[PDB]
Parts: structure tokens; C-alpha cells; sequence
């Protein structure tokens, strides 16, 4: 197998470049659903 | 020679299919890209 070993570096460089679009896709939706939020510091689900 | 060229061969061709995979992955990306960009001049430069 490491005579083959930049097939294995292209897969573990694809998937790490995959999961990294997976990672900056979940802080731009959570940034998108954060995004002008303000709240009163008086806000209290249980009673609210 | 043949049998060492051919996997050579084998090898290198296998390569080149990995490499056109990817890029067909990634101008599709680029597509979308662009065709975000062109929203964008349209809906945020040219009017609001």
C-alpha cells in the first residue's frame, strides 16, 4: 500500500476538506439563526 | 516491460479518474458559486 500511498493522502485530504464544508455549512446556519437576536435579560421561559 | 508498464498504466489511468471526479465535483461548486455572485450584482448592486 505505500506504493500506492497518494491514493490514501488524496482520500484523507478529500474527506477532511468534506467535513470541513460540513463545519463552516453548521457555523453559517448558526450564525444565519443568530444573526440581529437580542433578548431581554429579564426573560424567563417557565413563567414567560 | 510490459507487465511493469502496465501497471504503470493501471496506476496513472486510475489517477487521471480520481482527478476528473474531483474536478466535476468542485466546478459544479463553482457553478453555484457564480450563480450566486449574479444574484447578488443583480439584487444587491444594480437595485435593492
Amino acid at each position: 500500500l505505500s506504493e500506492y500511498g497518494t491514493f490514501c493522502d488524496n482520500i484523507n485530504s478529500i474527506l477532511d476538506e468534506v467535513n470541513g464544508l460540513l463545519d463552516t455549512t453548521q457555523l453559517h446556519v448558526a450564525d444565519t439563526l443568530m444573526q440581529g437576536v437580542t433578548l431581554s435579560s429579564n426573560l424567563n421561559t417557565n413563567l414567560h | 516491460a510490459q507487465v511493469q508498464i502496465d501497471r504503470l498504466i493501471n496506476g496513472r489511468l486510475t489517477a487521471l479518474n480520481a482527478y476528473v471526479s474531483q474536478q466535476l465535483s468542485d466546478i459544479s461548486l463553482v457553478k453555484f458559486g457564480a450563480a450566486l455572485a449574479m444574484e447578488k450584482v443583480n439584487e444587491c448592486v444594480k437595485s435593492q
